[PDB]
């Protein structure tokens, strides 16, 4: 019933506009949920965990901060977190204030009558720094410094903090993080899409609020279809990955009837509906050009893990709160080996490259024809070689793209259609992008000729349009797509192995910066009167 | 279908069932739908709660919407 579509999409806003309204959309029972184990649960972690500074003091975001909150108890330590607070502020400082904000902090750390001096950086590597301030200053300046302060902190002041109640908080924190990861931490919102080996919905962890999306890989399907390796590849590839425009993986889990991938929800929605389901087909090129240059980002790091993509397509890419884009769903990416060409004629027709078509070994070079595809496709509002809702055979495209021009309208800038026409050269071998400097090339085309790739990468570019946070860029619920039930298949102990290789539960530094992002870590670490032991940390008993 | 499922389509409910009188109106309907940004006519939120309205009496009560999610 219609009546459905509105209720899926009221639904799922009043989720994203923080849940019910208070508790931030917390269940009301999250800090049951979410209750420390008593110190004395903890102790085959702290046998076990690693005593390594950087990971426990500053990679893992909750233990540097109940680091940071040990040192700011230590009059002596907390200028050097003082220190590293301004250097990171330095770090994001436009280059023309960069040489007085340096100055700052030189006079107010690194000379010996500083108000708040930091001695234990050398004195030799401060008068180093002093010198190339006065001369072309730049972001890494301090780095040097940064990394002294550093080999400061994992010495004595590490020692002390493994011994103090910060670090057993921070063991309970830990042992919170590997709770089992079941159906009932989350909740599901209505559907996304559907593609794969399944679907991915809207979903919410219950005890914090924090939306993502859910891509569920349904265990009968994938192996009425031979996929456990393929499932096990998007899963692991989706994990070494850690880019800023890919989609991140958050946790991975196991139901009884199919294994999940919860990601980065990205409340823009997708560009096909942008380019389609917004006004007239296709926007402006100042949008295009941004969300290719993004793209050719996420492309640059897949590459760089010899990852190719190979499923380029509108539908791929996702846009967040602020704008940004990311590519999402990494289910065909495959690691090339190391000088090698592979094999596999995989994709969506109209947008498979002529050597993926003819089945031909192919290296990178696919994922610049799809570069190519989605800069057309964004600036004309049509696929290269299918018209809108075109009824054509496949047959038809394939020869298209294998045989035909692709056709340029008024809407494409003399540079737009040039770095079309090389990204969709039909011989790889003489494509833009697959040349030595690989990505560089495609960077320096005038069609990129305003583009700062340095401070997008840093994020610094204001992308051109900004979603609005109330709205649903996505189909409506009932018309989003269904596979059919899958039949005559049989789950066996045979798959278990797989299962348990896959459902490996939560990620670990995703975990705590939802803890802190949702303010769980906030409200939760707390202590007793004065900052005293808090029972849960009270060895003496519970 | 669990006690689990139907308290969220109850709070779902309660999201258009504003005033809590245990039916949708078209007045309700309306209200959440130009919350989404669409202009409903009064005809197309007839139509949209007489799909829903079994028992013909112009407005969605709980069980009506528990079947329609069902
Ligand atoms: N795999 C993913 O990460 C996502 C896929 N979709 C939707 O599902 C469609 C694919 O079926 C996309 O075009 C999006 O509308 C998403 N929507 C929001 N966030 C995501 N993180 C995804
Ligand atoms: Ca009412
Ligand atoms: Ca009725």
């Amino acid at each position: 019933m219609e009546l459905e579509n509105i209720v899926a999409n009221t639904v799922l806003l009043k989720a994203r506009e923080g849940g019910g309204g208070k508790r931030k959309g917390k269940s009301k029972k999250w800090k049951e949920i979410l209750k420390f184990p008593h110190i004395s649960q903890c102790e085959d972690l702290r046998r076990t965990i690693d005593r390594d500074y950087c990971s426990l003091c500053d990679k893992q975001p909750i233990g540097r901060l109940l680091f940071r909150q040990f040192c700011e108890t230590r009059p002596g330590l907390e200028c050097y977190i003082q220190f590293l607070d301004s250097v990171a502020e330095y770090e994001v400082t436009p280059d023309e204030k960069l040489g007085e904000k340096g100055k700052k902090i030189m006079t107010k750390y690194l000379t010996p009558k500083s108000p708040v001096f930091i001695a234990q950086v050398g004195q030799d590597l401060v008068s180093q720094t002093e010198e190339k301030l006065l001369q072309k200053p730049c972001k890494e300046l301090f780095s040097a410094c940064a990394q002294s302060v550093h080999e400061y902190l994992r010495g004595e002041p590490f020692h002390e903090y493994l011994d103090s109640m910060f670090f057993d908080r921070f063991l309970q924190w830990k042992w919170l993080e590997r709770q089992p990861v079941t159906k009932n931490t989350f909740r599901q919102y209505r559907v996304l899409g559907k593609g794969g080996f399944g679907e991915v919905c809207a979903c919410q962890v219950r005890a914090t609020g924090k939306m993502y999306a859910c891509k569920r890989l349904e265990k009968k399907r994938i192996k009425k279809r031979k996929g456990e390796s393929m499932a096990l590849n998007e899963k692991q590839i989706l994990e070494k990955v850690n880019s800023q425009f890919v989609v991140n993986l958050a946790y991975a889990y196991e139901t009884k009837d199919a294994l999940c991938l919860v990601l980065t929800i990205m409340n823009g929605g997708d560009l096909k509906f942008h380019i389609y389901n917004m006004g007239n087909p296709g926007f402006e090129e100042e949008r295009a050009l941004f969300y290719a240059a993004e793209i050719l980002c996420g492309l640059e790091d897949l590459h760089h893990e010899n990852t190719v993509y190979r499923d380029l397509k509108p539908e791929n890419i996702l846009l967040d709160d602020y704008g940004h884009i990311r590519i999402s769903d990494l289910g065909l990416a495959v690691k090339i080996p190391e000088g090698d060409l592979i094999r596999g004629r995989v994709g969506t027709v109209g947008y498979m490259a002529p050597e993926v078509l003819n089945n031909q070994r192919y290296g990178l070079s696919p994922d610049y024809w799809g570069l190519g595809c989605l800069i057309y496709e964004m600036i004309e509002g049509q696929s290269p070689f299918r018209g809108r809702k075109e009824k054509v055979k496949r047959e038809e495209v394939d020869r298209r793209v294998l045989e035909t021009e692709e056709v340029y309208s008024h809407k494409f800038s003399e540079e737009a259609k040039s770095i079309c026409k090389m990204l969709l050269t039909k011989d790889a071998k003489q494509r833009l992008g697959c040349q030595e400097e690989e990505a560089a090339e495609v960077k320096r085309h005038p069609f990129f000729r305003n583009m700062n790739f340095k401070r997008l990468e840093a994020g610094m570019l204001d992308p051109p349009f900004v979603p609005d946070p109330r709205a649903v860029y996505c189909k409506d619920v009932l018309d989003i797509e269904q596979f059919s039930t899958v039949k005559g298949v049989n789950l066996d102990h045979t798959d278990d192995d797989f299962y348990s290789k896959f459902s490996t539960g939560s990620v670990s530094i995703p975990w705590q910066n939802e803890m802190i992002e949702t303010e769980c870590f906030k409200e939760l670490n707390v202590f007793g009167p004065n900052g005293t032991l808090p029972p849960d940390l009270n060895r003496n008993h519970p | 279908l669990t006690e689990e499922q139907i308290a969220e389509f109850k709070e779902a409910f309660s999201l258009f069932d504003k005033d809590g009188d245990g039916t949708i109106t078209t007045k309700e309907l309306g209200t959440v739908m130009r919350s989404l940004g669409q202009n409903p006519t009064e005809a197309e939120l007839q139509d949209m709660i007489n799909e829903v309205d079994a028992d013909g009496n112009g407005t969605i009560d709980f069980p009506e919407f528990l079947t329609m999610m069902a």
